[PDB]
Formats: C-alpha cells, structure tokens, sequence
C-alpha cells in the first residue's frame, strides 16, 4: 500500500 | 442545561441529503451530497459528506478528530473547506466543500488517453500542470503560515474541484509545530514512505521542508499522470534508496519547468529546499487572472 | 463516545484564575482575571470572564446563549474578543479579551475633573474624542458588513483597552439581518428608549440606520461625559419626544466637527443617514497611524 | 433604569 507501519 | 453551551460547527442531520458514494476511506465512506441552509445566501449547497465506520478503531477515530478539529481553523481558497458536523445522533458526519472531480490521482489516471473514464479531454497542458502546481503550494504556503505540518501531502490526498481548482486535503496526519518549528514521531505508525523526505525516513522529523519534499513527489504524480513512485521497488527498498540520497527520475517528456522545480524540491539538506510561497512567486506571472483575487500569496494575511 | 466531537471554543477550567470583579451585569458577574496558554505564542493572557448567575432567568440564559453565538463569528480589532468558553460543570463562564478601563460610560465619569476615582488625566481632548469615534465606527461598520444590527449601541456597552481603543460590546440585543437587512421586533421587551431612533419607537423596527442614530447618542455621551440623555423627562415622554421629531441638544461647549455628525445621525428619514463606512471616511485623514493597520475600513475584507 | 418594558 501508500503506507509502511514503522 | 446542555442547550445554553452549543457548537457552531453542529448541523442539523435534517439538512442533509445522501447521492451517491464519492468514495471509501480506510476508516469510513464519502458521500456526495446536497445541504440545505448550512450557508448564508445559499438555499441549498452541494456537499461531500464522510463518515465513520461503526467499526473505527480507537486510533482511526482519533484521527478522524484532529483532522476535522485541524480544518475547522483553515480559511483558504487552496484547503478543503469544513462546513459543519453532524453530532446529533449516529453517525456522526463531517459535512465539507464537495470536490465534484475527486481526489487529483484518480482525476489524473482517468485522463490517460486509454482510460475506461476518460472525461473526453486531453491529459493536463503544461499551463494547466503550472496552475495545479500554484494552487498545491498556495494551499500549502497558508498551512505552514498557521504553523502546521501536512506530514502526508500526495495526489491521492489534493482535490479536484468542479472548475478544476485544485485544494489540500486530508489532515489527518496533520500536527501543529507552532512552539518548535518540527514534528518528531513518537512511536510506530503508517507512513507514506514513498512520499517523505530522507530526514523524515531516518529521524521522524517532519517539517515544511519535508512538506516541500513531498510536494515534489505530487508533481512527479502530476507528469506521469499518476503513475507509482519506485514502481519496482518495495517500501523498505524505497526507505533504504532515499536514505542513501536516492530519488525518482523525471518522468517521461517531463516539462523542463517542472523539472526543475523537482531538482529543487528534493535536495538532500532540508535547509536547502524552497518553501511554499517561493513556489507560488515563480509561478505567479504565468497564472489563471483570478489567482491573485483568492490565493493567499496575494492576500493582506501574508504578512 | 461524545469525545470524538468536541466544541473548539471549550476551554479547560483549570486554565482559568479570577482575580476580581470588574463589574455586575444584569444577571452575571464580570471578573478580570487571568488564563494559562489559551492563546498560541502567549504562555498567560489577561482576560475578562462572565459567568451567569445560578439565578437567571430562561429569557436571560437565551439572551446570554446568542450574546456568546454571535461572538465567535466575529473578527475586528473593534469589537471585543470572545476567548473561550468553559462548560465543562458549572458554572459556565464566558472568557472574554480583557478591556482594563471597563465600560465607556464609567470611564467618561471618571474623567469629570470632581471625579472621586479620577485618574489623574484630563478629559477626552477633542483629538482623543474623533478617534473614539471612528473606532466606535469602524467596529460597527464590520457588524453592518457581517448582516448583524447591534440595537444596543451605548457607552455603556462600548469598553475601553488598556491603550485606551475603544471597542464594542454587549452583543445580547444583536440580530441577524442577511435575507431581509432589518429586524422586525416581535413581542414585549426591555429597550434602551433614549438611544432609539424614531421609527424604532413607533415600529418596533431595527436596521443599521437606527444604529447610526444610536451612536449619535454615544457621541452626545461622549461631549457630555456621560449624563443621562433627556434628564428630567421619563422613558415614557422620552418616547413621544423623539417619535414627535425631537432630539438632544449639544452638550455644552461641545466640538463643532462632533455636533456635525450628531446631525448627521439624528435626521428623522431613516434613509438620510450616513452609514458607519462614511462616518470612518469622514475622520480618517486624523487619526492614529496604526489605524489603517488594524482597521475594518482599510481591511481587504472590506469589499 | 436605561430600558424600558415596551
Ligand atoms: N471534499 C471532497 N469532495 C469530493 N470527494 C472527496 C472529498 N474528500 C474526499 N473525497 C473522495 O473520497 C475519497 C476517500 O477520502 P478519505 O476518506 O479522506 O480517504 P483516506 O482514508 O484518506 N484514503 P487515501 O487517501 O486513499 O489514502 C477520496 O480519494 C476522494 O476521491
Ligand atoms: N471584556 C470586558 N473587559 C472588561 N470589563 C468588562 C468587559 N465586559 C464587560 N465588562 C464590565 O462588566 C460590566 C458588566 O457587563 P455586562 O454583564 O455585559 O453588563 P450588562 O448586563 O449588559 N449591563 P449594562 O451594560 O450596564 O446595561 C460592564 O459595564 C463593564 O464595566
Ligand atoms: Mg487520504
Ligand atoms: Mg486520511
Ligand atoms: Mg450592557
Ligand atoms: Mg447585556
């Protein structure tokens, strides 16, 4: 997706 | 009694009246609608609506409440515009100025020559990609004189008004940097790392400087009419290239214009990148007439 | 849960500490006090508070609720701030920007030279008096600007800064006019007889026109030191004075230039009058330099 | 007073 969980 | 302290934002939910779905949040649904005498001088107004799913996490709706307490003090011509909130009942709704043509990456894939939703209309001129790319850094030059930080500034997030003014939108990663200037992430989040600036990626810092970064990104989106930055690469192979001073290629017949507006936007040193009213100043002598009467830029409060 | 949609103007309690009255109005109390980080930029503000007495009444509680309503839409360096609001228990209080010297009609009485609480200034020079004046102005001209009639303009409810700016206040008696530019008073009610116009006393009748006519009475107040208007008739023969064509005399040895303009505003045709715009126009070439910097009247809003 | 029931 548009987003990384860091 | 509770009735002697209101809210001016609260609508009526008896005012509002549901279309047709605009489209689906990560969280909710919005909602093209119409609204009755919820502004002064117009019997009805058309509106976008969005909503919470009854199954929002915790996380998401606190979200959801800073970025409609974050809208309700912006007052821009470039920034989506809060009209009011619907709290009366379940759900709740946030009403907004409905962006008849969506949000800027859908608006500009469905303008690929190809496309099954072609609108009948060539992909954007230079001209207009120059007006799309004053009114982002307009918007985004109000947002940083309030003191705020954007944090997520990408196509997906400007949109596409009925005449085709573009406006920001989305803040829900939106975080105020009044007393400090900066933004340090706490703890573990979703960020979109295909969007951020080196320093961000590296520390969490986030800054008008790395608003700037993204908003190169935007214009990357806007020359290859939306197509994915690092197509090929995974999220932790984009991390680790621009940490290591990497960055995206021009488009394909990228205007020489916009190309160097990009050079511009992704310099490595945070320092050394222009900010959003520099943008709007090497635009301005070649923008729609009506730009100086509604852009901030312009305006007594850019002081 | 209720917490998702919060009420911007809410103000935490605890952020709040009175220090001492200021002055007692109908149904509440008015302290001066201060207020920790309401303000961004500003660790603690002074400021004015209201409460609202366990005491009053519903038509005073509905009064108090439109007063507050009214407040937050507005936004002139002439017209007193409203801060915040606490209605997190009881009681509720209505934070307010503080104005040092109060009201305009007890300041003007502190400066009769016998005064017992005289503060060792002499009174209004006639420099001092104009600009009064086109503050008083430029704050009512804003109200006009924004579809609002006062119906309540009296020295009494104009206060006075610690720099000594005169700005309007007491917003209790204030309507909406956008659709149809006046008010139609519907049943019994408590009005300031000696600051209406005529056609106000006969019909019930409000508009920006019979709030020129009372500000010529502010400006009578203002040459006067604040007397009481018609001293020596009743309410009653006060009524049919004016609605017979009469009008105050000019206070003794009072300034040619502000006996003009309470001609100006005491015509009997509602129509003749001037608007709050020309009363600015009309001293603007003599007052303080940092006027057009804050002013309505040189605003870009005035448009 | 200033007001008057009217
Ligand atoms: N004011 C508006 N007017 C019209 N359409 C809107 C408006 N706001 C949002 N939309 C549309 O609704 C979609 C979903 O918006 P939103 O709920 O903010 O998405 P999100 O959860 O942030 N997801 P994404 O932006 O895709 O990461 C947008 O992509 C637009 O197509
Ligand atoms: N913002 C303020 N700063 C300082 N003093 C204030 C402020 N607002 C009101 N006051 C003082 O408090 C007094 C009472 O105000 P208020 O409660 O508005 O009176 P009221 O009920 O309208 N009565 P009156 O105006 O005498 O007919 C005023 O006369 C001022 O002296
Ligand atoms: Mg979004
Ligand atoms: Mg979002
Ligand atoms: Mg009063
Ligand atoms: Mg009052």
């Amino acid at each position: 997706g548009d987003y990384m969980n860091m | 009694s509770s009735v002697f302290v209101p809210d001016e934002w609260e609508v009526s939910r008896e005012k509002i009246t549901l279309l047709r779905e605009l489209g689906q949040g990560s969280f909710g649904m919005v909602y093209e609608g119409n609204a009755r005498d919820i502004i002064k001088g117009e019997a009805e107004t058309r509106v976008a609506v969005k909503t919470v799913n009854e199954s929002a996490s915790l996380r998401e709706r606190i979200e959801f409440l800073n970025e409609a307490s974050v809208m309700k003090g912006f007052t821009c011509h470039h920034v989506v515009r809060l009209l009011g909130v619907v709290s009366k009942g379940q759900p709740t709704l946030v009403v907004m100025e409905l962006m008849a043509h969506g949000d800027l990456k859908s608006y500009l894939r469905s303008l690929r020559p190809e496309a099954e939703n072609n609108p009948g209309r060539p992909p954007p001129t230079l001209q207009e990609m120059i007006q799309m790319a004053a009114e982002i850094a307009d918007g985004m030059a109000y947002l940083n004189a309030k003191k705020f930080v954007h944090r997520d500034l990408a196509a997906r997030n400007c949109m596409v008004a009925h005449d085709f003014t573009v406006k920001i939108g989305d803040f829900g990663m939106t975080r105020d940097i009044y007393e400090t200037d900066y933004y340090r992430k706490g703890g573990k989040g979703l960020l979109p790392v295909r969007w951020m600036a080196p320093e961000s990626l590296k520390d969490g810092v986030f800054t008008t400087s790395s608003d700037m970064w993204s908003f190169g990104v935007v214009l990357w989106e806007i020359t290859s009419l939306a197509e994915q930055p690092y197509q090929g690469l995974s999220n932790e192979q984009v991390l680790k290239f621009v940490m290591d001073g990497g960055y995206l290629d021009q488009p394909d017949n990228c205007p020489e214009r916009v190309t160097d507006l990009m050079r511009m936007c992704w310099q490595f040193n945070p320092k050394m990148r222009p900010t959003f009213l520099e943008i709007v100043n090497l635009l301005k002598d070649d923008l729609h007439p009506s730009f100086p009467e509604v852009s901030f830029f312009h305006s007594e409060e850019n002081k």
